[PDB]
This record gives structure tokens, C-alpha cells and sequence, in this order.
DNA sequence: CCTGCTTTTTTTTTTCATGTGCCGGTCTCACACGTGCCTGGAGACTAGTAAGCGCTTCTAGTGGCGGTTAAAACGCGGTAGACAGCGCGTACGTGCGTTTAAGCGGTGCTAGAGCTGTCTACGACCAATTGAGCGGCCTCGGCACCGGGATGCGTTTTTTTTCCGCGAT
DNA sequence: ATCGCGGAAAAAAAACGCATCCCGGTGCCGAGGCCGCTCAATTGGTCGTAGACAGCTCTAGCACCGCTTAAACGCACGTACGCGCTGTCTACCGCGTTTTAACCGCCACTAGAAGCGCTTACTAGTCTCCAGGCACGTGTGAGACCGGCACATGAAAAAAAAAAGCAGG
């Protein structure tokens, strides 16, 4: 039965122009060079805090499946309420 | 707010962004959901005045 | 006698005006839903996920990430700069209270 | 005259002899102590309410009060808050 | 005579100040401030001394650490003197202002 | 009835700075000690109307000390040692 | 914590100040209470380097 | 450009004096602790229902495929922004002499916080009754997506006006 | 100020190129609404208690005093910093070519969300009972304060040594 399962380092799949638009629709003109591995960073830290928040939920449901809910649920603690996915 | 926002953009119906621009637009409805993620509401347009061209001149 | 070349700052500029303008989703979505995946197992191997949990957080993540942009540009221009920089990026974080 | 306003006081007088044998506290930092605990109750019960709420329970258990707690406190102090709580229940079921 | 510099004292109080405690405002000016305030909202009103004490510990302690962002920000332009843009560019950034 | 107004200028000059010093402030703009009085009135307003919220809705005459620790908390502003 | 704090300055008993230092030098105690003013505290001496001499 | 030089800038260092931790009397008030005694936790009971359990249904999550094409990746060229100097004007720090009013300990007055007992309007609970709002299902117009054409505007080179800018008056 | 005349700089029109805006045409799926049926809100009633009220006690909030002196105020001076202007140099933008893999639409296989009915182990509830925790109140030792103390550090000073500039050659 054992199933699939990755880790890759999937963190370079926020690129460069992904990370470009982000800033644009910011409002931002012109970027340092070094902001793509920063922002890479911090929408890292960004996805644990939030990610481990709404597993911890899972599991007190005694669930297999992260479910929307956990993750409104999560952005709630967070101080990030979430508007449009239940809740 | 938001009706009026859809009748600009000259659509019937109201979608999330026409709620976001309403809300954000309005004093009062940004201060109550200033903490508040409208998801497919993008932001208002804003470019900070130093960044646009003024360049040789 | 040459192709058209415009300035630097002008379509930078061009490209602010059309992503202000609309709401899709600005990160490639597959890249996205690994990375979730991916770190969803440092606290637990195994997971299912909603697809609509995966959309919930990528709407999240680029709201939060567009937010800080924003602080992050005003952090440049305090500093008579038109670049954001790590430093700028680390004073909007470290003023929001998200580090010490 | 009677008008009587609970406290953590005592119990943060007996944890303190525990800890520091010869040590007093002033009124003032007594009151502070009696703040956190009432936070941090409010915070863990709050927490625990919602969980119980979220997954249709009409119970908190000491499972709500886990949860919660690996939801409010920071990394380290969860796992001894975790550690401390588990020990007391178990010590507890045990008299009965 | 004697003559310290300018910025010496400056630290010197820094260093003071931040080793103590006590209220920085003086109390009966910040009280009649209190009662002025709360006139607005409602007259006739009268305050616990600790509900007074109560806010002032609050503003101070607000006081001192929108200072401490003010400070970074003024640091981040490349200047040492803290400015009106600092505390706005703090106030924004924070969320407490538009 | 009370004789009153514009205290708000004895939140003194030397007081501001004490509290920049405090937050390590080394240089002060001339401009700061008014932009300062604005803010500091500013989050008292906020504040009190708050706490005379509580007591209206409580009958009474006297903002208590809890009436600020609500509003305080209320503004994410929480305050350890008046009775919390 | 607060009662080293105390002993430190040869007191035997806690103040608020005490707390204050416990909680602030201690990382995680000083994020569960990131959002609290302590009355009667005051902040950790700091200073920030550009603004030092230098020595 | 070339010694010289000469004249300031930095320096280097001591020491000289400033304000800050440290110390040993002595005073007072708040912590600490003992004393009554009210309330609220505990022991032992009953009755009811939240929830764990096992089990079955079927949602929606996962994975795999191949082809299209939009998007990412990469290098080349060079504009313009970041950044380091520096030099200039005065805004702020310092200190001292004058003036203000906070703080303190106290007394006196009384508004209003806070408590008690009583009565009753109002909300919980229950059982029967039924219509609001749900899930499910069909339809057709709003909207997404396309190509074409209109127009707004950025960029460069050749053209008219402007604001100097030099002395010589 | 005034010529005069260029001298530079600056703004002009103009001509060209490229992107964005907006139209109708086409097409389709998701909003809108209709339907049937279930279950949650309503009706009518009974029952117990929360809280509003009248009346009381006495807390602590307000007002005032008249001391003492710390703190705030204003004024003068001059250092050091904010800030503007120049020059440099390569990081970043724009764009064209090449490469990669997201997206799409669909399928097939089944883990696990989710729902139901069954049974009991837990919890709410209540009476009886008593001890743990509350308000009061009294005492003495910790901590604040004071004068003198001594030990830091920054500024002031001479002694000296390394760079701004003229100066003359
Ligand atoms: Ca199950
Ligand atoms: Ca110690
Ligand atoms: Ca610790
Ligand atoms: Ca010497
Ligand atoms: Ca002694
Ligand atoms: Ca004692
Ligand atoms: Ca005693
Ligand atoms: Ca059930
Ligand atoms: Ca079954
Ligand atoms: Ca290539
Ligand atoms: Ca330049
Ligand atoms: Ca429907
Ligand atoms: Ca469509
Ligand atoms: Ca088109
Ligand atoms: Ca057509
Ligand atoms: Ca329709
Ligand atoms: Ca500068
Ligand atoms: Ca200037
Ligand atoms: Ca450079
Ligand atoms: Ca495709
Ligand atoms: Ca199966
Ligand atoms: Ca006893
Ligand atoms: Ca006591
Ligand atoms: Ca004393
Ligand atoms: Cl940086
Ligand atoms: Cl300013
Ligand atoms: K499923
Ligand atoms: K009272
Ligand atoms: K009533
Ligand atoms: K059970």
C-alpha cells in the first residue's frame, strides 16, 4: 500500500517573476536583487506558522485531511481572518 | 457600495473585487474589516507619487 | 534605426498599473500546493488536503506578502530610496512585531 | 463589613515558597501575577470553548485544554506546559 | 568651565531612564488631561485614583515604545534625530494610521 | 461642574523627552513634543471613550480602574497590575 | 526568574521591576507576552550602536 | 611642478574633574502572618444524554497522461539610481538663572459605590403544529474570451523659446 | 541696473511605435429560481429565578489648605548634524532567444469524510457538611532616604606628530 510522498525543495518554484509581481501589485517600482531569497524566507516562516496552526486543528478532529476550515481557523488565531472559504 | 462598484465596472453582478473596492474606500468599512483578507479582492490602485515619472526633468 | 526600447521604470511602472488592477492569483498554483505539501510534513507525514484549503492559503500567503510589499516600498522611500532592499523588508517586520 | 474579591494570591505565594524559600513579593507585582493567570485562563479557555465549538462538542475536556495550550504558548514552554499537564492528570485519575 | 558635548547628556539620561520605573508625566497635569478628555463623552464623572494610574501607565508605556520604532525608522534614513515622518511612517506601519 | 481646558500643553517638552529617553531616543526634532501631544491625545480619546463606555452600561457616575483594563484589552493593549 | 531577578539586587522581595526583567530576557515568555504592558516595569536597557561614540 | 615649510588636524595621553555606583545610620509603613468565620469545594447520591464505537455510504482527494503554449530562465547592453564625499547653515543639546506649580500630609464633606431583601416580569422549558429555507434540478442571459480598430501616450530627433551669464557700463 | 550677445539649457512641436482600451460576436456555465419536503421556528402554556428596585451603610472620591523645592521655563552659545550638490560606478530594467513545466480536461482507484444507531460512562445536579481562603488587624523588618564615600568615564590639556595649504621659486 506505501503511497507517493515529495520533498523536493519546491521553495524555487516561488520565482523570481512570481516574487516581481507580488511587489507590483504592492506597488513597488524597483527591487534589490537580494529581496527573492528574503521573500523566500519569510513566506516560508509565513506557511509554518499557519500550516502547523491548521494540522493542529486536523488533529484534534481526528482527521487524515486538512480541511478549509483549519486554515480559516488558523488565519484567525494568526490575527489574519480570511474572508470567502466557510467561517 | 458594492452595487455601485459593479455598476462602474458596468456588470450586473458583484464579485469579490467590488466588495474589496467598496470596503476600502469607505472610512469606516476599512477601519471595521482592517484586519480582514477579502480573497479574488486584489487591492486599490495606488502608486506612490516619487515613483512616477519625473525622470530628466 | 534601433528597436524600441522604453526607459527603466516605465514598464516597471505599466506593470504595477495591471496587477493594481486585477485579483488573480500571482504565484504559479502547482509550485504553490508542493511547497504546502511539503512543509505540512515537518508536523505531520501523510496529510490529505481540500483543495479549497490549498486556494485558502495561497489567497492568504499573497495577501499577507502584497501587504508587506506595500510597507516594505514606504520603508524604501523613508529612506530617499525607489528600491526595496532586505533591510526594508526586516524593518516592516520587525515594526508589525512579526520579530524582535 | 464583608465584600469579598477572589484571588490567585495564595497560590502564587505557595508557588513562590516552593521556588524561592525566603523570597517575599510586593503588593503591586502580586497584582501583575494575578493579571497573567486571569490572561493566560482566558487565552487556554477561550481556546479550548472554540476547538469544542469548531468540532460540535459540547465538552471541554483535557484534550481542548492540550490543544490549546500547543496553540498559545510558544515552542518550549508548550512542550513543559504539555509535560506538566499530562503529569497532573495522570497523578490525578490515579487518587481516584 | 566644565561642558559636555551635545548627545553625551542625551545617552546619559537614555541610560537613566532606562534603568528605571517610575512615571515620566508629571500626575496632576496628566489627571486634569484625563478629566478634560472624558468631559467630551460624558459630564460630571468621577475617576478612581487607580483608573487614572491605570492610563498613565498605559499611555507612557505606548508613548515609550512608539519612540523605540520612531528611533529605528529615523536610524533607517541614515539620521540620528528622530522627526514627525518617523512617528507617521511608525503610526502606518503599525496599523494605526491610514 | 469643574474648571478645565487645554492641558494637553502640560504634557510638558522635558516630560516627552523623558519618555523618548526611555525609548532610547538620542536627538529630538524641534516638531516632535506637538506631533507627540496629537498621538498621545489621540490614544487617550480612543481609550476613555471606551472606559465610559463600560461605566454607562454599568449605571455609574465613576470610571473604576477595571473600566480602563477593559478598554485597554479591548484596544489590544493589555495591562498587568490594576486588577485584571 | 523574577526572584533572581530579585537577589541580584540583594532584595528579597519581588517587584514589578523583577518581573519585567524575567519576562523580557527570556524569549518565549516575552512572545506569550508580546501584547502585555507590566505596570511599573519599564524596558530593558538598550541603546542602539549608531547612537553610542566611538571608542 | 618643487622644496620648503608652516601651519593646522589629528593624535595621543594624562589628568583633571564630573556625575554615578557604593557604603553605613535610622526611620516607617507594608508585607506578612495570626484570628475569626463565611462560602464554596467535596463526598455521595441519582438521572440523563454526549460521545465513542462499529459500520456503511459515496464524496472528493490523488495520481497519471500527453500536448499545447505561456511563462520561466538567461544573457546582453546601458540608463539612472545607490552611494560616498564634502561643505554649508542652524536646529538642537547644554547649562544656568529665574519662575512656576507639583507633591505632600492633612482635614472636612458627601456623592455614589455597593450591599440587602422582596416581588414579579421575563426567559427557559416542553410538546404540538406547520411554513421557512434547504437540497436538487433546469434555463438562458451575463460574462469570459476573441479579434479589430481606436486612441492614449512614451520616446527620440529636429525645432522655438527661456533663462541665464559673461563682463564691460 | 543696463547692453549686448551669445551661451546653455530648456521646452516644442512632430513624427513614429507600441501598448491599452473598448466594441460586437460567439459560446457556455453559473446565477437565478422553481420545486418538494423536512426539521427548526412558532404557538400556547407552565414554572423558577434574575434583576430592578427601595433603602441602607460607609467607602473613597473631591475640594481645600499651606508648607517645600523639584521641576519647568526662557535665554545664550556654539557644536554637530541634517541636507543639499557632485561625481562614480555597477545593479538593476528592458528585451530577445531559448527552455521548461504549468495548465487543461479526463480519467481511474480508493482513503477517509461523514452519517447513523447503539450503549454506557461520564457530567450536571443537589443535599449535607466543614475547612480552605477571605477581610481585619497588628508588628517589625525590608527598603527608601541621606551624607559621605569612593570609583567610574568624558573632556581639557599639553606635548607631539601627522596632513591642509600657501608660499614662494
Ligand atoms: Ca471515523
Ligand atoms: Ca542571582
Ligand atoms: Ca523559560
Ligand atoms: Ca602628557
Ligand atoms: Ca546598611
Ligand atoms: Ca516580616
Ligand atoms: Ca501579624
Ligand atoms: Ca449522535
Ligand atoms: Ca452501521
Ligand atoms: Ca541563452
Ligand atoms: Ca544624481
Ligand atoms: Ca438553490
Ligand atoms: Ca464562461
Ligand atoms: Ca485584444
Ligand atoms: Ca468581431
Ligand atoms: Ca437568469
Ligand atoms: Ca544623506
Ligand atoms: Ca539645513
Ligand atoms: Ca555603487
Ligand atoms: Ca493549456
Ligand atoms: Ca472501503
Ligand atoms: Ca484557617
Ligand atoms: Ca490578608
Ligand atoms: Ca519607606
Ligand atoms: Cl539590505
Ligand atoms: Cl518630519
Ligand atoms: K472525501
Ligand atoms: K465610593
Ligand atoms: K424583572
Ligand atoms: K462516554
Amino acid at each position: 500500500k506505501r503511497h507517493r510522498k515529495v520533498l523536493r525543495d519546491n521553495i524555487q518554484g516561488i520565482t523570481k517573476p512570481a516574487i516581481r509581481r507580488l511587489a507590483r501589485r504592492g506597488g513597488v517600482k524597483r527591487i534589490s536583487g537580494l529581496i527573492y531569497e528574503e521573500t523566500r524566507g519569510v513566506l516560508k516562516v509565513f506557511l509554518e506558522n499557519v500550516i502547523r496552526d491548521a494540522v493542529t486543528y486536523t488533529e484534534h478532529a481526528k482527521r487524515k485531511t486538512v480541511t478549509a476550515m483549519d486554515v480559516v481557523y488558523a488565519l484567525k488565531r494568526q490575527g489574519r481572518t480570511l474572508y470567502g472559504f466557510g467561517g | 457600495l458594492a452595487g455601485n462598484a459593479a455598476r462602474d465596472n458596468k456588470k450586473t453582478r458583484i464579485i469579490p473585487r467590488h466588495l474589496q473596492l467598496a470596503i476600502r474606500n469607505d472610512e469606516e468599512l476599512n477601519k471595521l474589516l482592517g484586519r480582514v483578507t477579502i480573497a479574488q479582492g486584489g487591492v486599490l490602485p495606488n502608486i506612490q507619487a516619487v515613483l512616477l515619472p519625473k525622470k530628466t526633468e | 534605426k534601433k528597436p524600441h526600447r522604453y526607459r527603466p521604470g516605465t514598464v516597471a511602472l505599466r506593470e504595477i498599473r495591471r496587477y493594481q488592477k486585477s485579483t488573480e492569483l500571482l504565484i504559479r498554483k502547482l509550485p504553490f500546493q508542493r511547497l504546502v505539501r511539503e512543509i505540512a510534513q515537518d508536523f505531520k507525514t501523510d496529510l490529505r488536503f481540500q483543495s479549497s484549503a490549498v486556494m485558502a492559503l495561497q489567497e492568504a500567503c499573497e495577501a499577507y506578502l502584497v501587504g508587506l510589499f506595500e510597507d516594505t516600498n514606504l520603508c524604501a522611500i523613508h529612506a530617499k530610496r525607489v528600491t526595496i532592499m532586505p533591510k526594508d523588508i526586516q524593518l516592516a517586520r520587525r515594526i508589525r512585531g512579526e520579530r524582535a | 463589613k464583608r465584600s469579598r474579591k477572589e484571588s490567585y494570591s495564595i497560590y502564587v505565594y505557595k508557588v513562590l515558597k516552593q521556588v524561592h524559600p525566603d523570597t517575599g513579593i510586593s503588593s503591586k507585582a502580586m497584582g501583575i501575577m494575578n493579571s497573567f493567570v486571569n490572561d493566560i485562563f482566558e487565552r487556554i479557555a477561550g481556546e479550548a470553548s472554540r476547538l469544542a465549538h469548531y468540532n460540535k462538542r459540547s465538552t471541554i475536556t483535557s484534550r481542548e485544554i492540550q490543544t490549546a495550550v500547543r496553540l498559545l504558548l510558544p515552542g518550549e514552554l508548550a512542550k513543559h506546559a504539555v509535560s506538566e499537564g499530562t503529569k497532573a492528570v495522570t497523578k490525578y485519575t490515579s487518587a481516584k
